[PDB]
RNA sequence: AUACAGUGAAACUGCGAAAAAUCAGUUAUCGUUUAUUUGAUAGUUCCUUUACUACAUGGUAUAACUGUGGUAAUUCUAGAGCUAAUACAUGCUUAAAAUCUCGACCCUUUGGAAGAGAUGUAUUUAUUAGAGUCUUCGGACUCUUUGAUGAUUCAUAAUAACUUUUCGAAUCGCAUGGCCUUGUGCUGGCGAUGGUUCAUUCAAAUUUCUGCCCUAUCAACUUUCGAUGGUAGGAUAGUGGCCUACCAUGGUUUCAACGGG
């Protein structure tokens, strides 16, 4: 299923002509994200819309590349990541433990599992708190 | 008028009032240029005070790279020439072994041109290819083998290009900016990351394999045959302790 | 008022525009020959 | 230039049809904008053959974010409007020789077509729409069935 | 003259002076004096009948002395609305003389005056001029969206631009008429318009074979537009009577016109071309010859 | 010096007066402004033009001024008439254009060419493009057409229109020169201002993450009146619930969220 809203899911400035014909229905646009990240064929031939996709949408990944693990998928089309980095302040004299949380935008071209390791990139702001973007599991 | 913490390679006197000159908008950045007040007031001492520097600027005696530029706070930064018509002088301002702006006395036949690293090659308008350089001389119609981070040789009578030094593995190089300032030699290794932090490594008389940022380096020419002269023994920074051990 | 100076200035403006266009369309042809020799090598 | 504040907004343009008025508004840093107020005409373009024409807009019949904007006839971006269809019909007869796609030949003799607004005349200064044709025409015929 | 026209604006005897001025205005500083006299005259019976035609000429065009002045069009429309449904047509034409929304609203004497004022206020405003392109496209769109309108447009073109020798066989006015014919054929009474366009193209050909670059470019654009008009129309009597001397002068030159010779030869077109015949010379004398050969064969 | 000419009151104009809370840094702006400086930047405004035209350059609408008063005071005033522009508002830019192809033919080319064809920018869309031999032994014979980025829907070009409209010099000081058609004829320099777009420069703007006291006889906080996301829109220099609709019911936390000084 593709359409899920009162508005038609538009990817503007790229549209087919009806008098010409192909088995693609729209000259579907895709891009390589950079820093060695490679687009998958599931994301290419998936006819999902994703105006905020960092392979087929409008956004372009740049700069920070963090790691993390999935803590929840209990939000609509956004996921939350945890980062429990090892921490040390000399007032303790011990390797203490903290954790860092962040929300990250997610694409319908990728499976999500609570527990697996995700590699996340930095992009433009997407929400009130979502700033990053998933690029590769 | 915010000052008293200048770029401290200008070396202005600290008991010289309170402030320090603000370089205006121009071809170079803030803390890697040198305005003509700091030049003609406390770097070679031809004029005592700043209004006398304004007098010698207004009286058309000084021209930076071809034309007059009657302005005190004119940030005439790196690699350009200053053709003082009186005193027969051609100050090219280049760097030194320590981090300051060393001066030259260039011949006229070398002061007739200047060079500089490009920053981008683009297609401007109506399908016209134009390049830029580090001092803002966005000039049109290059040879289209000009790559990014390369040097052209501006003619300085017109704004044309006479030659260019297509940099690759192994053509003589200068450096600028960073704690490895004023060094030469280009032949150890050529590293290329994805996002900066890379250098064409350096080889000198003592063969010091050195690196810095690729934004902090630009080319001169062929090994042993440079396009620009270089001050005080073509700066190496061997050691001052070894210098006082030998001589 | 039409003094002799103002139409001299208008003449200089017109000749300035024509001479700038002449030099630009000379430089375009020069870059065309340079791209021709870059093709040939 | 470009300070920051905490929380406020401004009054919208929420333009109508009839008695076209354009009011300029001051933008910090160039590109002095124009709010269209009650604009009655627009630039409408065929997608396939690629011909624009200025055309009297008839009315917006669908809005995908507020149904009340169709009641008040509000011209925002991405709406479904009727216009005239006659200059595009004139170009079609003139340069194809048909003198009349199936689901737009059926709309020609009905009289008014459906098109999508792509400018933001509340901020930009003009209204443009392209006549929907293809899978957009399919889903918007399904949106006409969602109307009825 | 300007002081006297000001006194007449400050004004029986006024109507008798208006009859004498109607004689002088049927006949013909003069621009400002004509503006002042029009502003006076817009504020008899047979002199009124002639002045209604003169004001219809001034609200259909400003052809001879000037080129489509908007103040002259406003004064002429005010005089015509003072001379002669009618209120709605007058308000639409007044908004048109004031053009986008008026053309969108106006998309039989009211129709005559409508084509008059429309082609007056967009009577070839300039070549491009950053608005003249949009104005010429708007005038062409109104002329295609408004058969009596196109008939009156060709009638106004022929009224701009004797005819007996022009159908059998003033250089600057001929160049202006050639530009008028190019502008008229630039649009997306057929026999009279074709006769007038053929006469203009033939007079341009004669005056060019006898400013010269103006006549050359105008004759080239007019011949290409005439080939386009014959290809978009597709009567052979007046067709032969026009094509005879043109192809005869282009006998040796044909070794636009070649595309017309290849488009007027592909059944009834073959009969129209064999009514004249040359064709082997057009075939032998390159893709421009290859397409003509491998189509005409 | 019968327009003024160096001097200059006043005034108009131009410019500038803008207790993770603060921050010290770090990252990006392929998510915005880009004023000032510096460098390149643009022949196109009338041709229904011979009963041939504003461009050797067109229009208001006023200060200072002059005059009448008020008033109790002055960084208070109302009326009237004058007069300027880089103020305001229009506005045409003379081989009407001009340049490059194709250049057949000649005469030999480094041409000169009759006629087959094209020509601004800005705004808002919708596209499209934007990825083995012959060998004078010397060379040639057709070769595989595109800028950069790690990354583009980038840069840019063309296409079809819409432009309440953009700009495309109605300006200024110095010298007065060359020409010959001796006419107030043709041309001409140095550089002050203004303007289109791009780059650089500084300046602003968010945004990334590393970092600060005492606390659980402080553990639940927040969706109200969007608290947390999606989709479309309003807006806005701009991303972004920053707000408006519909959908989902979330998010933060015992590692001390939340509160207390």
């Amino acid at each position: 299923t593709v359409q899920s809203e009162r508005a038609f899911q538009k990817q503007p400035h790229i549209f087919n002509n009806p008098k010409v014909k192909t088995s693609k229905r729209t000259k579907r646009w895709y891009k390589n994200a950079g820093l060695g990240f490679k687009t998958p064929k599931t994301a290419i031939e998936g006819s999902y819309i994703d105006k905020k996709c960092p392979f087929t949408g409008l956004v372009s990944i740049r700069g920070k590349i963090l790691t993390g693990t999935v803590v929840s998928t209990k939000m609509h089309r956004t996921i939350v990541i945890r980062r429990a980095y090892l921490h040390y302040i000399p007032k303790y004299n011990r390797y203490e433990k903290r954790h860092k949380n962040v929300p990250v935008h997610v694409s319908p071209a990728f499976r999500v599992q609570v527990g697996d390791i995700v590699t996340v990139g930095q992009c433009r702001p997407i929400s009130k708190t979502v700033r990053f973007n998933v690029v590769k599991v | 008028l915010k000052r008293l913490a200048a770029p401290h390679h200008w070396l202005l006197d600290k008991l010289s009032g309170c402030y320090a000159p603000r370089p205006s908008a121009g071809p170079h950045k803030l803390r890697e240029s040198l305005p003509l007040i700091v030049f003609l007031r406390n770097r070679l001492k031809y004029a005592l005070n700043g209004r006398e520097v304004k007098a010698i600027l207004m009286q058309r005696h000084v021209k930076v790279d071809g034309k007059v530029r009657t302005d005190t706070t004119y940030p005439a930064g790196f690699m350009d020439v200053i053709t003082l018509d009186a005193t027969n002088e051609n100050f090219r301002l280049v760097y030194d072994v320590k981090g300051r702006f060393a001066v030259h006395r260039i011949t006229d036949e070398e002061a007739s041109y200047k060079l500089g690293k490009v920053k981008k090659v683009q297609l401007g308008k109506k399908g016209v290819p134009y390049v830029v350089t580090h001092d803002g001389r966005t000039i049109r119609y290059p040879d289209p083998n000009i790559k990014v981070n390369d040097t052209v040789k501006i003619d300085l009578a017109s704004g044309k290009i006479t030659d260019f030094i297509k940099f690759d593995a192994g053509k003589l190089v200068y450096v600028t900016g960073g704690r490895n300032l004023g060094r030469i030699g280009t032949i150890v290794h050529k590293e290329r990351h994805d996002g900066g932090f890379d250098l064409v490594h350096i080889k000198d008389s003592l063969d010091n394999t050195f690196v810095t940022r690729l934004n902090n380096v630009f080319v001169i020419g062929e090994q042993g045959k440079p396009y620009i002269s270089l001050p005080k023994g073509k700066g190496i920074k061997l050691s001052i302790a070894e210098e006082r051990d030998r001589r | 008022l039409v003094t002799p100076q103002r139409l001299q200035r208008k003449r200089h403006q017109r000749a300035l525009k024509v001479r700038n266009a002449q030099a630009q369309r000379e430089a375009a042809a020069e870059y065309a020959q340079l791209l021709a020799k870059r093709l040939s090598e | 230039r470009k300070k920051r504040k905490f929380e406020l907004g401004r009054q919208p343009a929420n333009t109508k049809i009839g008695a076209k008025r354009i009011h300029s508004v001051r933008t910090r840093g160039g590109n002095k904008k124009y709010r269209a107020l009650r604009i009655e005409t627009g630039n409408f373009s065929w997608a396939s053959e690629g011909i624009s024409k200025k055309t009297r807009i008839a009315g917006v019949v669908y809005h995908p974010s507020n149904n009340e904007l169709v009641r008040t006839n509000t011209l925002t971006k991405a709406a479904i409007v009727q216009i005239d269809a006659t200059p595009f019909r004139q170009w079609f007869e003139a340069h194809y020789g048909q003198t009349l796609e199936s689901s737009v030949e059926s709309q020609f003799s009905a009289g008014r077509l459906y098109a999508c607004i792509s400018s933001r005349p509340g901020q930009s200064g003009r209204c443009d729409g392209y006549i929907l044709e293809g899978e957009e025409l399919a889903f918007y015929l399904r949106r006409l069935t969602a109307k009825k | 003259t300007y002081p006297i026209l000001i006194r007449n604006q400050a004004l029986i005897p006024q109507v008798a002076e208006n009859h004498f001025v109607d004689i002088a205005p049927f006949v013909y500083y003069k621009d400002e004096e004509d503006m002042e006299n029009e502003r006076v005259i817009t504020g008899v019976d047979r002199n009124v009948f002639l002045k209604t035609l003169s004001k219809f000429k001034n609200i259909k065009n400003v052809y001879s002395a000037t080129e489509l002045h908007d103040h002259l069009m406003v004064l002429l429309g005010s005089r015509n609305t003072d001379v002669q449904l009618d209120a709605l047509l007058a308000y639409k034409n007044p908004t048109l003389n004031k053009l986008l929304d008026d053309t969108l609203f106006k998309d039989e004497n009211g129709s005559q005056s409508i084509k008059a004022e429309d082609e007056k206020v967009v009577m070839p405003y300039v070549l491009r001029i950053f608005f003249g392109r949009a104005q010429v496209p708007p005038t062409s769109g109104q002329k295609r969206s408004r058969v009596i309108s196109v008939l009156p447009n060709f009638k106004k073109p022929y009224i701009n631009d004797r005819l007996d020798y022009n159908y059998f066989f003033k250089a600057t006015l001929k160049t202006i008429r050639r530009m008028t014919g190019f502008v008229n054929i630039v649009n997306s009474r057929t026999n009279f318009p074709l006769h007038t366009n053929s006469v203009l193209q033939p007079l341009i050909y004669s005056i060019a074979m006898a400013s010269t670059e103006e006549v050359h470019l105008r004759k080239m654009a007019s011949n290409l537009r005439q080939q386009g008009l014959k290809c978009l129309s597709s009567v052979g009597n007046t067709f032969d009577w026009s094509t005879s001397m043109e192809d005869i002068y282009a006998v040796v030159v044909k070794p636009n016109l070649q595309q017309p010779s290849s488009l007027l030869r592909l059944y009834w077109a073959h009969n129209p071309s064999l009514y004249q015949f040359a064709t082997a010379t057009a075939l032998m004398d390159q893709h421009v010859k290859e397409a003509v050969i491998g189509p005409i064969i």
